[PDB]
């Protein structure tokens, strides 16, 4: 602790007095994840293994609640043609809760992979579908031009190529009927320099990648403070109070002592947060319980010595704290080791604060 | 940047991605440092005086 | 069914203040001795909502618009009202939702329902074995195409008939956040003639409807098969606005009071 | 005229004076 | 950034591409102003004295 004060003053001679080195804090000693049991999977594999989709305008969406979903298969790795995901691929998802997942599925062309994006435009993307700037999942593409194409095209699937006005992302437009095209009103059917809004893909199996149809499938993320029953493999971990640990509560990961307190929350509410709007007081989402958070010990180091050229004692003060692991005391100021305590009041040496001071006798 | 939570940018954005919002959190967070440490240096030299 | 009652007749709106209503829990999160300042769709302080009422040769049904969201705030006796009917065309020409309390749980459901023009829940023979119990369902003839179910917690609700001043007070706060439906009741007992008691309280959430399904129109199912009428009730349709109200919490986490600052 | 307490958990932390006031009274 | 105007970021690029530009244009103003508001308080000072 002296060798600190040295580095801290940048020279081997430390003059006398108290000097600030360093700041001590708690390391978490586990790790608690606590969520109840599973229900059942989702069908991450049924979406992909579908045998056919909607058209981009019509795209079918499968709502799957209560994250983690299933992590047991995943196909994120050169399973299908493209992919394309952001933040982290499905493997690193088990670790996080969502509220609600919506999974899109619909059919495009080899030109149209540019245009499906989030904040991104497009021939599709305004006219049909655009994902929104908040989309934190994947995109997956895989090449169905041994599947979906059809000799002479294949008319099953359709896309809308003009609209009175571009869609907003999210926004699902199933209208077939015959609308404006042009800047020209013309009155519903074609006619008078307008044309027919929708449109037939032309999957020919045997031309080229425009022309080849690539099914996509769209997992779109929600995240909320709505409770999570799945995370990760591990569920229960048997929950350790009174100690300084890494605790994943309903999805919401920190580190901080684990305390049982008296707080009653309403029954719909299922996490308080203090006056700094961070974590407070989490529900347990397996039982019912409610345990508080509070956050590790920490303070700063005091070092209390005389100069380098009268001796090498030295009293390390700990900055409002009560030590007791462990020459060991106590005053209003924190722990006070390698110092001795006199009744007797001297002259004001070294102060240590809180009308207390320091001195090196006999 | 995406969230004030230290958590969940290490939980979310990949550690190439992720050391681009950690450091929005660092440049603003050093400003309000900064900003609280000019304005207590100034009420030092008022209560100084 | 499709034939109207002889006692209904279309009342004229007309309009009352609403002291503190349009407040609620804006969130599940908890908080304790704080002032929280947050931006949602409220019910202005000081505002105008509709009154309407039905009496055993007077009893009015319109149909109102839902755009934003509503503020319901329904005085009862016998608990005249028993739920809701919302949708677009109200009809089985696409999906419709229902809450409809049978003073044991909340029955939510979303079907395509055949709408009778005289939404009606039968309760009748209440000389022996009255139970207040529902008995004939003239509200929808048939149902099919289910996108959703749902059933909540059971409840306490009195039926019986009473007289004089107005009792029990139910006020219900419905909007759509994104799709999803999410549900807010209070019940609270009141003295009341006409018009509103003064008072402040807190909205709880009920329960959520994740559906997804458009509504530009509501109404409730009524009651209290031309020749049956209703009881004596009122009930108040606001209307939801983007307001901002700074909440007070008490160390239990009960709103002690509210500011719109949109106001004065 | 604890907002103590609740600062010094986001690393803000309170230094306690040297001087008491009991100290204080005696050089009044 | 590419110009000092609003009118002339919003009606050129796109969107998702103009708050890039604009975020240069407020971060930019943000030291700008803090600069005059730290001046006043030290000139203030001199004027106290």
């Amino acid at each position: 602790p002296l060798s600190e004060t040295k580095c801290t003053l940048k020279s081997f001679t430390v003059e006398k007095g108290i000097y600030q080195t360093s700041n001590f804090r708690v390391q978490p000693t586990e790790s608690i994840v606590r969520f109840p049991n599973i229900t059942n999977l989702c069908p991450f594999g049924e979406v992909f293994n579908a045998t056919r989709f909607a058209s981009v305008y019509a795209w079918n969406r499968k709502r799957i609640s209560n994250c983690v979903a299933d992590y047991s298969v995943l196909y994120n790795s050169a399973s299908f043609s493209t992919f394309k995901c952001y933040g982290v691929s499905p493997t690193k998802l088990n670790d996080l809760c969502f509220t609600n997942v919506y999974a899109d599925s619909f059919v495009i062309r080899g030109d149209e992979v540019r245009q499906i994006a989030p904040g991104q435009t497009g021939n599709i993307a305004d006219y049909n579908y655009k994902l929104p700037d908040d989309f934190t999942g994947c995109v997956i593409a895989w090449n169905s031009n041994n599947l979906d194409s059809k000799v002479g095209g294949n008319y099953n699937y359709l896309y809308r190529l003009f609209r009175k006005s571009n869609l907003k992302p999210f926004e699902r437009d199933i209208s077939t009927e015959i609308y404006q095209a042009g800047s020209t009103p013309c009155n519903g059917v074609k006619g008078f320099n307008c044309y027919f809004p929708l449109q037939s893909y032309g999957f020919q199996p045997t031309y080229g990648v425009g022309y080849q149809p690539y099914r996509v499938v769209v997992l779109s993320f929600e995240l909320l403070h709505a409770p999570a029953t799945v995370c990760g493999p591990k569920k229960s971990t048997n929950l350790v109070k009174n100690k300084c640990v890494n605790f994943n509560f309903n999805g919401l990961t920190g580190t901080g002592v684990l305390t049982e307190s008296n707080k009653k929350f309403l029954p719909f509410q299922q996490f308080g947060r203090d006056i700094a709007d961070t974590t407070d007081a989490v529900r347990d989402p397996q039982t019912l319980e409610i345990l508080d958070i509070t956050p590790c010990s920490f303070g700063g180091v005091s070092v209390i010595t005389p100069g380098t050229n009268t001796s090498n004692q030295v009293a390390v003060l700990y900055q409002g704290v009560n030590c007791t692991e462990v020459n060991v005391f106590q005053t209003r100021a924190g722990c006070l080791i390698g110092a001795e305590h006199v009744n007797n009041s001297y002259e004001c040496d070294i102060p240590i604060g809180a009308g207390i001071c320091a001195s090196y006798q006999t | 940047a995406i969230s004030s939570v230290l958590n969940d940018i290490l939980s979310r954005l990949d550690p190439p991605e992720a050391e681009v919002q950690i450091d929005r959190l660092i440049t603003g967070r050093l400003q309000s440092l900064q900003t609280y440490v000019t304005q207590q240096l100034i009420r030092a030299a008022e209560i100084r005086a | 069914q499709c034939v109207n009652f002889t006692t209904r007749t279309q009342l004229p709106p007309a309009y009352t203040n609403s002291f503190t209503r349009g407040v609620y829990y804006p969130d599940k999160v908890f908080r304790s001795s704080v002032l929280h300042s947050t931006q949602d769709l409220f019910l202005p302080f000081f505002s105008n909502v509709t009154w309407f009422h039905a009496i055993h040769k007077r009893f009015a049904n319109p149909v109102l618009p839902f755009n934003d969201g509503v503020y319901f705030a329904s005085t009862e006796k016998s608990n005249i009202i028993r739920g809701w009917i919302f949708g677009t065309t109200l009809d089985s020409k696409t999906q419709s939702l229902l809450i409809v309390n049978n003073a044991t749980n909340v029955v939510i459901k979303v079907c395509e329902f055949q709408f009778c023009n005289d939404p009606f829940l039968g309760v009748y023979y209440h000389k022996n074995n009255k139970s207040w119990m529902e008995s004939e369902f003239r509200v929808y003839s048939s149902a099919n195409n289910c996108t959703f179910e749902y059933v909540s917690q059971p409840f306490l609700m009195d039926l019986e008939g009473k007289q004089g001043n107005f009792k029990n007070l139910r006020e219900f706060v419905f909007k759509n956040i994104d799709g999803y439906f999410k549900i807010y009741s209070k019940h609270t007992p009141i003295n009341l003639v006409r018009g509103l008691p003064q008072g402040f309280s807190a909205l709880e959430p009920l329960v959520d409807l994740p559906i997804g399904i458009n509504i530009t129109r509501f109404q409730t199912l009524h009651i209290s098969s031309s020749g049956w009428t209703a009881g004596a009730a009122a009930y108040y349709v606001g209307y939801l606005q983007p307001r901002t109200f700074l909440l007070k919490y008490n160390e239990n986490g009960t709103i002690t009071d509210a500011v719109d600052c949109a106001l004065d | 005229t604890d907002l103590i307490c609740a600062q010094k958990f986001n690393g803000l932390t309170v230094l306690p004076p040297l001087l008491t006031d009991e100290m204080i009274a005696q050089y009044t």
